[PDB]
């Protein structure tokens, strides 16, 4: 039998990060109102998404 | 004599992120003895210096 030395080493490092981030806002809002010498109204309307 | 008030409002809002973050790395060594050359990998000046 032939021994031959062979001390060796061999390394690897392979690595992947990934961060992706969406964000949306969307707001509405109505404001109404009416009048009459004896009458009055008044309406609101508000959305709200995230 | 009539009153009347309107209003509207909008508002609209979008972000976007991205990360991407990637590494490779090498190292081999020769000569020596291999359980010794494997302790060069930790970078730290006595284990190169066992090598």
């Amino acid at each position: 039998v032939d021994v031959q030395q062979n001390d060796s080493a061999t390394y690897t490092n392979v690595s992947g990060n990934t961060i992706s981030e969406y964000q949306r806002s969307l707001a509405t809002s109505v404001a109404i109102e009416g009048r009459y010498n004896f009458f009055s109204g008044s309406l609101s309307t508000d959305f709200d998404s995230n | 004599t009539g009153q009347l008030s309107a209003e509207a409002k909008a508002k609209y809002g979008e972000s976007i992120s991205s990360f991407t973050q990637y590494s490779n790395t090498h190292q081999e060594v020769r000569g020596g003895d291999g359980a010794k050359a494997h302790g060069v990998f930790s970078g730290k000046k006595e284990d190169f210096q066992a090598w």
